């Protein structure tokens, strides 16, 4: 497919682990359509650093930024692919990324394993605990008591 | 030109220099066409900006930007 020409054309702090690289220049790759150096071949399809960042955490430790992600894939896997990204990735058989979720794994386990005198209020009352009042009687008291009050305000 | 493209509040100023850019495109007696190029990406660049309520200011730099491109010595270029 060739596109139709138009009128403008010219006539970090954590280590990145090998899975995280393997995801960039993966995604640099597939995804932008990209060559190794970032040449442009269709004008539209300019490079998206954002879409790659979206990527790479998908799987990364830590939150990669876009500029990271760019300043990272121009000045490791571009030298590094001019051993290759993907002879690293598959001589690593996973076992990185394997001790590092072990070691998280540990770190968790760590931090899991780190882990009578109230008569006389009654009887100031005027209560008799021991002769329960049922509550007949208990109503009656309050109608009387609010019977008295209305009395009193009247 | 470019300072006046730029940084001059007057937009008759502005209208005088793009008549003069568009005379200039239009035609050793006219400026070469590094300096026409220089020129027009000041105004495409400030133009629009400083001056977004000026219809005819922005009426009179696309007209001439639509000579450009519609121009056969400058087409791919």
């Amino acid at each position: 497919v060739v596109p139709p020409r138009s009128l403008f054309d010219r006539a970090d702090n954590p280590e990145w682990l090998i899975s995280e690289d393997w995801a960039l220049l993966q995604a640099v790759k597939q995804l932008l359509e990209l060559p190794l150096n970032l040449t442009i071949v269709s004008p539209a399809h300019t490079p998206n650093w954002d879409l790659v960042s979206d990527v790479v955490n998908s799987c990364s430790r830590i939150y990669r930024s876009s500029k990271q992600c760019r300043n990272r894939y121009e000045n490791v896997i571009i030298p590094r692919e001019e051993l290759r990204t993907s002879q690293i990735y598959a001589q690593d058989e996973n076992a990185t990324h394997t001790q590092l979720y072990t070691s998280h794994f540990d770190l968790m386990k760590m931090t899991a394993g780190k882990r009578p005198k109230h008569a006389s209020v009654l009887a100031e009352s005027g209560i008799n605990y021991d002769k329960p009042l049922p509550p007949i009687q208990v109503a009656s008291l309050r109608a009387e008591r609010i019977a008295k009050e209305k009395k009193a305000l009247a | 030109l470019t300072s006046l493209i730029e940084k001059s509040p007057d937009a008759k100023i502005l209208r005088a220099v793009v008549k003069i850019v568009e005379e200039w495109v239009k035609n050793n007696q006219t400026p070469t066409l590094r300096e026409k190029s220089i020129l027009l990406v000041k105004m495409m660049t400030y133009i629009e900006k400083r001056f977004p309520e000026d219809l005819e200011l922005n009426a009179q730099f696309l007209d001439l930007v639509n000579y450009v491109y519609r121009d056969e010595t400058l087409s791919g270029s």
